[PDB]
Formats: C-alpha cells, structure tokens, sequence
C-alpha cells in the first residue's frame, strides 16, 4: 500500500478494488526471506557439537595459521577469511522497501567454521560420522594416501617436502585472492543484482504509465473525480504491475541460490568432512581433503589435492 | 513408528505441498469478486444496467484483471513444479544409491556409515528408512607409524599400531581388535633412520619356530 | 514507521503474545528489549541459552517457557565440547550401535485444470 499510494487516502480506498495481488505479494517474500536462513542452516550448522581451536597451529610440519583465527584481530578472522570479507539505503526505505537481518550473525557462523577445522585437523572424519576420536595429522594424511592408491610408506619417507610444498600452497591462496580482484566476483554479482532491482522498483514510481502526472496528489487537485480516476486508475495499475515484476524475478533468483546453497552443503558433507572419489568434484587431481572459510553471503572451500609429476616411460606385460 | 507417531511434524514438507496448492485455487477463486474499476463484479448487471458502448468498456475490465489472475497462478504453479522436480529427481537418486546398493557419501544415506536402506510408501512422496553403523565407546591408545626391526621399517597392511600401555599390537581401525605384530600383517619398505616417530619392536616370523 | 509483527505460542496452550516493532525505536514506539531487528516488547530477555525456537533475527529467538512467560534469548549453535589433539595418542573404538533415521521427501504436486 505504501509503495503504491504512499499516504493518499483515494487511492488507498481505491487500491481496495483490485483484490488480493498485495497479500500475494507479501506471501511470496515472506516465504523467500525464510529460505534464506534456511540456507545458510544446512551448509554450515552440519555439526551438533561446536568444538574449540587447538592452542596450536604447527602440527608435525604443517602450518595451518592461515586457515584459523587469528587472535590478535578484533574479528578473530583468519588471515584468509579477512582478506574475503574485505574485498565483498534509506532511499529505498523511505518507499517503503525494507531489510531484514539474518538469523545467524557473522560471529555466529565463524563459530559453526572454527568448530568444523577444529574437528578435521585433530579427529580427522571421523567427527563427522560419530565421535571425535583423535589421530596425529600425519597419520591422519598416511590414510589419505592410501584412500588415493598410493602406499603410506610414501608419505612419511617425504614428511619434509609434502610439508613444504603444502605450507607453499597455502600462502600463495592470500596472494592469488588478494591480486585477482575478480576473484569474489560470485558473490559480487549477486549483491549487484539484487541491488538493481531494488533500485529500478523505486525509478519506476516516477513513471507515468499514460497518466497526466506520476504524483497522486497532483491529480486529484487538479482534476475532478471521473476525470482523476482515469489517471489514478493507470497509476495503480502500473506501480502494482511493478511489485509482480519484481517479485517474480525474485522467486526466480531464490530458485537459483537455493541449488547453489544445496551443493555448497554437499560438499561440506562430501569434502570436509570426508574423502571424495568423485572425479573433480573436490577439485582437480586426487582428492586428500578440505577446508571451510566463511564469506560474505556464501562460502570458500579450500581443495587440497594430489598431482602426479615427472613421469617415465617403461616396458610392461599383462603378465610373467 | 513411535517417533513419527509422537512427532506429526516430521511429515510437514508433505503436508505444505497440499496446503501451497489448496491455497493457490482459494485465492484465484475469491479474486472474481473484485471490480477492477467496473461498477459490478457481476458481469451481467453491467450489461444489464449499461448501454452497449458503456457496458463493454467496464467488462473489459472484468477481463484484464481475471485474465492477469489465472496468468498469475501459472507462473506460481510452475515455479513450485521446479521445486518438486528437483526433490524427485533426488528422491530417484537416492532410491538407486541407497536403496539399491550401497553409498561411500558422507551424509547421503543418513548419519554413521551406511549399510542399508528401506523405501515406504507416503502421500504425494517418498519415505526412506537409512539403517547406519556408528562407532562407540572409544579408548585412547599409544601409536606409532611404523616398527623397527632388524634395521627395517614396518608398517601395517591394513590397520594401525597400537600400544595397550607396554605391548605392542595391531589392529583395524574401526573397532578394537588387538593383534600380534608379525610378517603377514606388516610390509617392509626402507630403513629405520628416514622414519619420525618409529618404535623398536620384535617382529614375529611364524616359520622360524616351526624350523 | 515499520512493520508490526505479534509473537505467540499456539492458542491451544497459551494466549499469551509479544509484539515486535521491526526497525523501531523503543523511545519512538510510545519488558522492553531493544534488538537489531527492532524492539521487542512483552518478552522478558534473560541470559540463558537455549535452542532457536520462535526466531527473530540477529541471533535472537523468542520462546513459551516456565509461572508461564515468553521469554528472550541468544540461540545455541550446538552443545560445547572440546577434541582431545595429541601426536601420539590414537581413539579406538571397542563397542557399536545400529541407528535406524528417517527421510522424507516430496514426489508430486496436485495436477489441475483450468477452463479459461
Ligand atoms: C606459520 O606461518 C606463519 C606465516 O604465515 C609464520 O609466521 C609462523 O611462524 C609459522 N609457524 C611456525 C611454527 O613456523
Ligand atoms: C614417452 O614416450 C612417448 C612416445 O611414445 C613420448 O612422446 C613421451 O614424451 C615420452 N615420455 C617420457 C617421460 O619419456
Ligand atoms: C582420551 O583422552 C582424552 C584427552 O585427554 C580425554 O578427554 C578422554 O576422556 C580420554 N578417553 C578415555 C577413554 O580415556
Ligand atoms: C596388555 O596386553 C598384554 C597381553 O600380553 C597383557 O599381558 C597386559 O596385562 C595388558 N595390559 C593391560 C593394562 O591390560
Ligand atoms: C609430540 O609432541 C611433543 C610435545 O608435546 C614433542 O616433544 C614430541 O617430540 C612430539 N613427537 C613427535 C614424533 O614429533
Ligand atoms: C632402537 O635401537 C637402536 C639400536 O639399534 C637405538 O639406537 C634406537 O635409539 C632404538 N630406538 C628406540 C625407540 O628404542
Ligand atoms: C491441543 O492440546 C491437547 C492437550 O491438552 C492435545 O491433545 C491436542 O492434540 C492439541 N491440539 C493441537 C492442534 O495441538
Ligand atoms: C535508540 O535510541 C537510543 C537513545 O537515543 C540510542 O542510543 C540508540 O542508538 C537508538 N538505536 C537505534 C537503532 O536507533
Ligand atoms: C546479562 O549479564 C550482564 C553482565 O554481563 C548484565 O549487565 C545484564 O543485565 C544481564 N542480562 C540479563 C537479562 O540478565
Ligand atoms: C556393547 O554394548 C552392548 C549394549 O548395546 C553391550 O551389551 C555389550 O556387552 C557391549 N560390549 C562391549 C565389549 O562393551
């Protein structure tokens, strides 16, 4: 009603006459902003029992200081999650288009993060499918190894440089977000066009749809009745069409981020919380494991895998 | 049977299909008794009362406004049939990998580590049955990543080395079953010095006491 | 100006209610509670923590409780607990249950048909 006739009495009586488009209106946005918590509910609450940091963050050669929070920030954001966070109104409300806050606060969902990397470096998976039940990290990465056809054996013989290259790895993950400002883009874009059409919902106040004047005020003290009806009538029409556009688009938009919520939630489930054999879907090479990071609006997995290299050429049989 | 018995909310997204559609045709039925402008909602007392070149122009308006109201519940109706295929389509996923064999996915076919399950017959869907293993009563152990013998390292086939508090043993890793460390149960690669965190520990070879 | 949106348990146990005041003052409205989503009044806030029922926004639900009150509260994400992380000490289970869960899913709508 406010969108349509703002404060004027005739057109709030006359609004009436159109049925029960504004009630629609409101059932498909309710139903919308509910979703949206329930989104955010099956990625990352997938654990009933929030778990505490280690008091370190150097485990048998392995530094994972870029992936737990640090401490000597008021956030207590990982370096990592700091860097995402950094690179991704009353106008509107005064239209009566409004914002409502999530059920989950940041803080919130960093808990949900902390607890779930607190359970895969000390307990491995196995937090994941019962109890917690501790193993040391490089004994944890020796099943891992296995779990990709490569004998155990390999693992700790090159304690060192499996180490080495993955401390490498990690670092290189703050440079490459940091200089690719494109890189959050995903989540940009859905910021952006959630944006526009809020704001083409307010432009389209100021068209006239045929009428003689897009104000309502300035036509019923102009013109008489019959006459100011016609103009009224085109007025309503045209800012009630608007609101069906806009929500339309918005159950479409809702379709897509609900199947995007839905997988980021699988592979919580599939990559962190276990070992996938599915074939680049935790990455390209050979799946050993993964770790959540909290975003703005969604979520960043980081992939750790295993690529072969440096190979040769050998005679072979079928058999002896 | 006692917990959907007890908890009747279990079945909601079931009843919420039948409430979104029974709702849908209330509403497209209660819009034909707005005016959209026309003096009457009644189509014949506009003819009735009106001359031919005033009359149509108020059905007109009668027309737009129910036709945008039957145009509005298909666009709902196909919206929401998006919605249930996707849930269909993985309801038959899970009927193939879960019902049908057995799932490696982690959460797919319910919580634990899958065995089995079970399809039921319900409403305007499907109910599965996940029957699920799940570990317990854990105990802590010493370990080792391998044992050192006669200059060798040992490490085990299929299982971890475990250390009751002095003897050392080796077992599966899923449940507690101790066994002695020998030569068809361990395998040898490399030397003791390459090796952080070996143990020194006597190997059993089960053919020299026979010889 | 804002939304007024009315709290409540369900009527077969309690007619009691508490209104939310979405995105308003609590000096401009005129148990009061000021939140970021607006300000509640009528349930009593407390400092204990409990299991989301009734949300609200911002980390804040509203819930029937023990005489009888609605009552305010941070929700819980989960049960504390703490993941013992030694590099020498391994967890082995010795004992199993059988778990049996549920899982329901929708298969198919209503067909209808409409004569234009
Ligand atoms: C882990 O890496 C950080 C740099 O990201 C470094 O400052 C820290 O000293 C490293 N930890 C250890 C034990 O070297
Ligand atoms: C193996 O032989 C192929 C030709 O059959 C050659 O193209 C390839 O480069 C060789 N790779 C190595 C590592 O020698
Ligand atoms: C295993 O060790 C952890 C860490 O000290 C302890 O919290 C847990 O209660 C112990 N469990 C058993 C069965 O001793
Ligand atoms: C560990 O197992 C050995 C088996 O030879 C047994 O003699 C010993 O008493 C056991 N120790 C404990 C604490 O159960
Ligand atoms: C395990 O950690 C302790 C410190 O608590 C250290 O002294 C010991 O050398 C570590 N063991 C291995 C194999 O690194
Ligand atoms: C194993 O025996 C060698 C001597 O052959 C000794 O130098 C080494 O320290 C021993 N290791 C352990 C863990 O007892
Ligand atoms: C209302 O409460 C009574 C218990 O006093 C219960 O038996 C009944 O099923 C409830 N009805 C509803 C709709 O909750
Ligand atoms: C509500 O009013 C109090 C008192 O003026 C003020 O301190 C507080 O910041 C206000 N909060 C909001 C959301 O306006
Ligand atoms: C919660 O505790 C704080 C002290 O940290 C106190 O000031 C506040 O009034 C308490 N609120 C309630 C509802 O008890
Ligand atoms: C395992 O738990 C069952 C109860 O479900 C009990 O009867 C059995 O004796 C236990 N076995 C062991 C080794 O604790």
């Amino acid at each position: 009603t406010m969108y349509i006739c703002g404060d004027s009495t005739e057109c709030s009586n006359l609004l009436l006459q159109y049925g029960s488009f504004c009630t629609q209106l409101k059932r498909a946005l309710t139903g919308i902003a509910v979703e949206q918590d329930k989104n955010t509910q099956e990625v990352f609450a997938q654990v009933k029992q929030i778990y505490k940091t280690p008091p370190i963050k150097y485990f048998g050669g392995f530094n994972f200081s870029q992936i737990l929070p640090d401490p000597s920030k008021p956030s207590k954001r990982s370096p990592i999650e700091d860097l995402l966070f950094n690179k991704v109104i009353c106008a509107q409300k005064f239209k009566g288009l409004t914002v409502l806050p999530p059920l989950l606060t940041d803080e919130m969902i960093a808990q949900y993060t902390s607890a779930l990397l607190a359970g895969t470096i000390c307990s491995g998976w196995t937090f994941g499918a019962g109890p917690a039940l501790q193993i040391p990290f490089p004994m944890q990465m020796a099943y891992r190894f296995n779990g990709i056809g490569v004998t155990q054996n390999v693992l700790y013989e090159n304690q060192k440089l499996i180490a080495n290259q993955f401390n490498s790895a990690i670092g290189k993950i703050q440079d490459s977000l940091s200089s690719t400002p494109s890189a959050l883009g995903k989540l940009q874009d859905v910021v952006n066009h959630n944006a526009q059409a809020l704001n083409t919902l307010v432009k389209q106040l100021s068209s006239k749809f045929g009428a003689i004047s897009s104000v309502l005020n300035d036509i019923f003290s102009r013109l008489d009745k019959p006459e100011a009806e016609v103009q009224i009538d085109r007025l309503i029409t045209g800012r009630l069409q608007s609101l069906q556009t806009y929500v339309t688009q918005q159950l479409i938009r809702a379709a897509e981020i609900r199947a995007s919520a839905n997988l980021a939630a699988t592979k919580m489930s599939e990559c962190v919380l276990g070992q996938s054999k599915r074939v680049d879907f935790c990455g390209k090479g050979y799946h050993l494991m993964s770790f959540p990071q909290s975003a703005p609006h969604g979520v960043v997995f980081l992939h750790v895998t295993y690529v072969p290299a440096q190979e040769k050429n050998f005679t072979t049989a079928p058999a002896i | 049977q006692d917990s959907l018995s007890s908890t009747p909310s279990a079945l909601g997204k079931l009843q919420d299909v039948v409430n979104h559609n029974a709702q849908a045709l209330n509403t497209l039925v209660k819009q034909l008794s707005s005016k959209f402008g026309a003096i009457s909602s009644v189509l014949n007392d506009i003819f009735s009362r009106l001359d031919k070149p005033e009359a149509e122009v108020q059905i007109d308006r009668l027309i737009t406004g129910r036709l945008q109201s039957l145009q509005t519940y298909v666009t709902q109706q196909l919206i929401r049939a998006a919605e249930i295929r996707a849930s269909a389509n993985l309801a038959a996923t899970k009927m193939s990998e879960c019902v049908l064999g057995q799932s490696k996915r982690v959460d797919f076919c319910g919580k634990g580590y899958h065995l089995m399950s079970f399809p039921q017959s319900a409403p305007h869907g499907v109910v599965f049955l996940h029957v699920t293993y799940v570990p317990a009563q854990e105990k802590n152990f010493t370990t080792a990543p391998a044992i050192c013998h006669d200059g060798k390292a040992h490490f085990p086939r299929e299982g971890v080395f475990v250390s009751n508090g002095t003897h050392w043993f080796v077992t599966q890793r899923n449940f507690y079953e101790p066994q002695i460390i020998t030569t068809d149960n361990t395998f040898v690669s490399g030397n003791c010095d390459v090796v952080i965190g070996i143990v020194n520990n006597t190997v059993y070879d089960p053919l020299q006491p026979e010889l | 100006f804002g939304g007024v949106s009315v709290i409540t348990p369900g009527t077969n146990t309690s007619n009691q209610v508490a209104v939310l005041y979405q995105g308003v003052n609590c000096t401009e409205v005129p148990n009061v509670f000021q939140t970021r989503a607006g300000c509640l009044i009528g349930a009593e806030y407390v400092n204990n923590s409990y299991e989301c029922d009734i949300p609200i926004g911002a980390g804040i639900c509203a819930s029937y409780q023990t005489s009888q009150s609605i009552i305010a509260y941070t929700m819980s994400l989960g049960a504390e607990n703490s993941v013992a992380c030694s590099n020498n000490s391994i967890a082995i289970p010795t004992n199993f249950t059988i778990s049996v869960t549920t899982e329901i899913l929708p298969v198919s709508m209503t067909k209808t048909s409409v004569d234009c």
